[PDB]
């Protein structure tokens, strides 16, 4: 009866509670400069060629 | 006054439960869930329905009969 | 006063969820109203400084404030004097009163257009509509002095002679200034006017799209763990 | 020795919120009262912001609302989170109504009466605040209310120019509306608490309209988090409206400016008062239609008196369930006649719909209970 | 110049040409008699609305 991986780090870190009291600090991270793979770049895609810093080589430099 | 052991009087009634970290959070969804909220939705069909049918007809003549009281003239038009 | 004719949909560029503003076409759009227009409508609550970074880099933009002249306010060992454009200006209106206005257009005074698609039942395919609808007075409809008959205005008896025809107008870069073309990049103008929040408005839609995409499935199985307690118990009643 | 027990302030929220004994089986209807909470605490929050940039006269007010959208930092946002924040708080009080309504409710007397007030105070809010941004729909609206106020027989030509600040359209109108919309709100919150402290000497309503004393559970945390869950749908729905269509939800001809300049190709409020315009507009006679727009909100009073079935709720009357959405149904058409302009086939539908919402609520409904009363043979 | 010529094909739908026919048949019925105010700005609506329904479809193609 090997169980799957759902024993995350239960043992290490979560049993205490001490966890729970902190995620609003703590446990924060992985979710603004990872998520640079989220919509600026599903956003520039559908508008590809259109926004300013598209047409921005034709108009500094000149 | 309203706490819990004040409410009112009981006898012989037994209950039983688990704990919820020895079951599973989904049980049966689409096996009993799909079945469930079919015969719900026959069970009430004919009382809320036919109210909203009826201002579907009411809408439908009272936007046709606006527009060819106005400016649509084909044969009432003449000297 | 007998029926009305309503523009059609015209797919534009930002038309779509997630679509932005095409910032080519807005900069060949302003010159419409800049060079083509001006003559009858003032926009009095856009200026020359909110052209930066949209259509323009901030120099090619003051060249336009220091382009026309209008009356500044006085200064002593003097009077009114004039100063042109300092870098924060609305543009400039024609008329110096209502009293002058409709007496130049035969009794009517064209509105002003910093929020004329906001204001019409048709946004900005109604603006593109009527300037490029004209058509004869047909048979019976017997107008006076300033009439032109537009199919697509609240009475048929638009005071408006057309403004715009083939090359009134020639681009910055090179494009062909046709009559449909002029009018459609003067009307991805005039919604950029009455909109300046439309690409800011969704792009932060993106991202409350993706973190509500996480945070509701997982308060409803933390409310699902809760609530199992009730869902499973058994009864029995034993007299 | 527990302290959330015996603390003088601790315990107050304890009785309230954590140790409540609440019914089992309360569905998601019952999630609506938490979310009028959630949309007042919203609307004030918001019109902290409006409030502080403005300047209400006839001469500026026009451009002190579009000085906000360009020029004021976030001003975007906030203005349409407070205009479409408006709709929501309607379409959740208009769900709320009908559910005590459904499942008998109103026989908490106490708690029912001090709703009807709740909703007379924030109607008349929601009116004092789209008269502040003067547009055409701004001003042919107001002006269609004073010619109903001024048929007051005697004290309404004297009524009429103290809330106009003096005259007539002028500078001080605005000072009078706008004095009226800042601090109605807050009528509105001690109306709140007052609320809340009828209800808690009963406890809730089930939807089997049966007494519940034998199957109460605590309110935390199974009602805690599922009004949670609850408010997190609704700021989906409200952000939805803000960042991808601000303006479905309005009228383009507000953006007109306020003049007497021309009348407008139409006269018409917001969505959530179309119902009442269409009823006042099919009467021919200024005080016989001022008479029916407050008889279309106190009507709920006579909910009490007029009911004659042995149970409660309508969980078990089929009968009273077909009257009830009939109901809502010609509310649906009241709203529809009234963004219609005065032709021929909207005066006859919209005048036989101002009667049949009369006759459900006095007549059809206290005779189909008494019929349903004898087929089950008491 | 993109727009007159894709308005040229937007006539000879058939859903065009019946509204196109009987507003030049109205043509000589208004300025037969002297007894009449018999307009004809219903007869090209109908023109105009079945004509640039057809135009919008098409027209962006060809632009920008
Ligand atoms: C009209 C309505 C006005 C309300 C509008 C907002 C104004 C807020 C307000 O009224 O402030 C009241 C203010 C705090 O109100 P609150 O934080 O909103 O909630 C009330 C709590 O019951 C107050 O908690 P407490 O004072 O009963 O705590 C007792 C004590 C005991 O707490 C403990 O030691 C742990 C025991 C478990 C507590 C579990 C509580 C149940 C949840 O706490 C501590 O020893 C340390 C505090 C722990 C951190 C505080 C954050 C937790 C809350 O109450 C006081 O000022 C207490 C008087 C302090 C004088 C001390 C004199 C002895 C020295
Ligand atoms: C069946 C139909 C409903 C039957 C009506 C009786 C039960 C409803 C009720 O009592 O609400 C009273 C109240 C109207 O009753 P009332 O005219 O005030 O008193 C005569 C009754 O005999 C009621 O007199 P009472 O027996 O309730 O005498 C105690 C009275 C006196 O106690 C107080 O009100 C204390 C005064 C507050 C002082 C703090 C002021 C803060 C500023 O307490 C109240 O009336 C408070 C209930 C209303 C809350 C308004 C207070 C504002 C907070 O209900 C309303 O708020 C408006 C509904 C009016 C139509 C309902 C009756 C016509 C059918
Ligand atoms: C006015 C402008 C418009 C206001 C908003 C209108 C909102 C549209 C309402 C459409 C929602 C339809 C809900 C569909 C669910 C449904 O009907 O299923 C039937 C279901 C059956 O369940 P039970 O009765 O418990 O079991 C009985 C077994 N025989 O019925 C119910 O869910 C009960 C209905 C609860 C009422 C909740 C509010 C309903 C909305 C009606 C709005 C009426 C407003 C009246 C207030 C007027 C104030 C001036
Ligand atoms: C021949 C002078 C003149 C020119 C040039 C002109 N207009 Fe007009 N237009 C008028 C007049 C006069 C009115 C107001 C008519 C009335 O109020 O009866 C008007 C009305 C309008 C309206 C309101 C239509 C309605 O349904 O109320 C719009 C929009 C408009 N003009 C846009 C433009 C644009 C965009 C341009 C630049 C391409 C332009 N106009 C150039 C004369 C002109
Ligand atoms: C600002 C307005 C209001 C607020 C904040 C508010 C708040 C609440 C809350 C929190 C509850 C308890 C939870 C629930 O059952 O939803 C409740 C219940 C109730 N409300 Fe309201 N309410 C408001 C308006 C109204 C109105 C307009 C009416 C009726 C005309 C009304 C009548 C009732 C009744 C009868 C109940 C008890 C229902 C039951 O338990 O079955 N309330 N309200
Ligand atoms: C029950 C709460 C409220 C409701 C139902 C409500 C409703 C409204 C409505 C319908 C508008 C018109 C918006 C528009 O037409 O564009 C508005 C705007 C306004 N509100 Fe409120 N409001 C509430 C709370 C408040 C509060 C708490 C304040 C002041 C602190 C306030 C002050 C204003 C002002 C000054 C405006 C004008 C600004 C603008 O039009 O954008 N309101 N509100
Ligand atoms: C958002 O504001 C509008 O819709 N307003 O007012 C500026 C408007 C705008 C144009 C035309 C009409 C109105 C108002 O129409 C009605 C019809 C009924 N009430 C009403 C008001 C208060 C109370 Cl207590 C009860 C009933 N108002």
């Amino acid at each position: 009866a090997a169980p799957t991986l759902t024993a995350r780090l239960y043992s290490l870190l979560f049993r205490r509670t001490s966890t729970f009291a902190l995620t609003i600090a703590v446990g924060a991270l992985f979710f603004e400069r990872a998520f640079d793979q989220g919509a600026d770049a599903i956003y520039e895609h559908i508008n590809q060629g259109k926004l300013w810093k598209h047409i921005k080589h034709k108009y500094e430099n000149k | 006054g309203r706490e819990f052991g004040h409410l009112t009087r009981m006898r012989h009634v037994i209950t039983y439960s688990l704990s919820p970290f020895e079951q599973r959070a989904f049980p049966h969804y689409f096996t009993k869930g799909i079945p469930n909220v079919l015969r719900r939705t026959r069970a009430c069909i004919l009382r809320v329905a036919p109210p909203f049918v009826v201002f579907y007809l009411v809408y439908t003549w009272g936007t046709q009969e606006f527009e060819k009281s106005k400016r649509k003239n084909p044969a009432a038009y003449e000297n | 006063t007998d029926l009305e004719l309503h523009a059609p949909s015209y797919p534009w560029s930002h038309r779509g969820l997630l679509s932005s503003l095409d910032h080519t076409s807005i900069r060949r759009g302003f010159q419409v109203y800049k060079q083509v227009c001006s003559s009858c409508h003032s926009m009095d609550y856009v200026a020359y400084r909110h052209l930066v970074g949209v259509c323009y880099t901030e120099e090619e933009a003051k060249a336009l404030a220091e382009e026309v002249e209008v009356q500044d306010g006085p200064n002593e060992d003097g009077e009114m004097f004039m100063r042109p454009g300092k870098l924060s200006d609305y543009f400039p209106k024609p008329y110096p009163n209502p009293e002058a206005a409709r007496a130049a257009n035969n009794g009517a005074l064209p509105p002003d257009l910093s929020y004329i698609v906001r204001a019409r039942h048709g946004g900005e395919d109604y603006v593109f509509s009527l300037l490029t609808g004209y058509c004869e007075p047909p048979t019976g409809v017997s107008l006076r002095e300033g009439l032109y008959f537009n199919p697509y205005f609240p009475g048929q008896a638009i005071a408006m002679a057309p403004p715009i025809y083939n090359e009134v107008l020639e681009f910055d870069d090179g494009t062909p200034a046709t009559m449909s073309q002029v009018a459609k990049d003067v009307c991805t103008f005039l919604r950029w006017a009455s909109e300046p929040e439309h690409d800011h408005r969704k792009r932060m839609g993106l991202k409350m799209l993706m973190m509500m995409g996480l945070l509701l499935p997982l308060v409803y199985a933390m409310k699902r763990h809760k609530w199992s307690v009730l869902k499973s118990r058994k009864l029995a009643y034993r007299p | 020795t527990n302290i959330r027990k015996s603390h003088p302030l601790m315990k107050i929220i304890n009785n309230a919120f954590i140790d409540l004994p609440a019914p089992s089986n309360i569905s998601s209807w019952w999630n609506f009262g938490s979310l009028l909470g959630i949309c007042l605490i919203l609307q004030i929050l918001t019109g902290l912001f409006l409030a502080m940039h403005y300047t209400s006269d006839t001469t500026t007010a026009f451009s002190s609302v579009t000085h906000i959208c360009r020029d004021v930092n976030y001003g975007w946002v906030i203005r349409y989170l407070h205009a479409n924040g408006a709709s929501m708080f309607f379409i959740c009080l208009f769900i709320h109504v009908g559910r005590g309504l459904y499942y008998g409710s109103y026989m908490f007397l106490e708690t029912w009466n001090i709703g009807v007030v709740l909703l007379f105070t924030v109607m008349a809010t929601a009116f004092m605040g789209y008269v502040l941004p003067w547009g055409q729909m701004s001003f042919w609206g107001a002006t269609v209310i004073t010619n109903l106020l001024s048929a007051i027989p005697y004290i309404g030509t004297d009524l009429v120019e103290w809330i106009w600040g003096g005259f007539s359209v002028d500078k001080a109108t605005l000072t009078r509306f706008f004095a009226f919309h800042f601090i109605l709100p807050f009528i509105i919150t001690a109306l709140a608490a007052v609320h809340l402290l009828f209800l808690h000497e009963t406890g809730s309503n089930n939807p089997t309209g049966i007494s519940s004393d034998m199957d109460k559970i605590p309110f935390h945390p199974y009602y805690t988090i599922k009004d949670i869950l609850g408010a997190l749908f609704m700021m989906l729905i409200l952000l939805i409206l803000v960042l991808f269509s601000p303006d479905l939800l309005g009228d383009p001809d507000n953006y007109t400016p306020a003049n007497p300049l021309n009348t407008p190709p139409h006269i018409k409020p917001e969505w959530y008062f179309l119902f009442a315009y269409a009823i006042l507009r099919s009467i021919p006679n200024k005080l016989g239609g001022v008479l029916a727009l407050v008889a279309s909100i106190l009507i709920l009073i006579l909910m009490p008196m007029l009911h004659t079935s042995k149970q409660r709720s309508m969980m078990f009357r089929p009968l009273s369930q077909c009257l009830f959405w009939m109901l809502v149904a010609d509310l649906i058409t009241l709203t529809w006649i009234g963004g219609q302009p005065v032709e021929h086939p909207f005066i006859i539908i919209g005048q036989l719909a101002s009667i049949l919402y009369f006759l459900i609520i006095l007549v059809l409904m206290p005779i189909t209970s008494i019929i349903e009363n004898n087929l089950l043979k008491w | 110049d993109p727009l007159t010529t894709v308005r040229e094909q937007c006539e000879q739908i058939e859903k065009c040409i019946k509204a196109r026919e009987r507003l030049e048949l109205c043509d000589q019925r208004v300025s037969s008699r002297s007894q009449t105010e018999e307009d004809c700005t219903e007869e090209l609506f109908d023109f105009l609305h079945a004509r640039d329904h057809c135009v919008a479809h098409k027209l962006f193609n060809s632009l920008k």
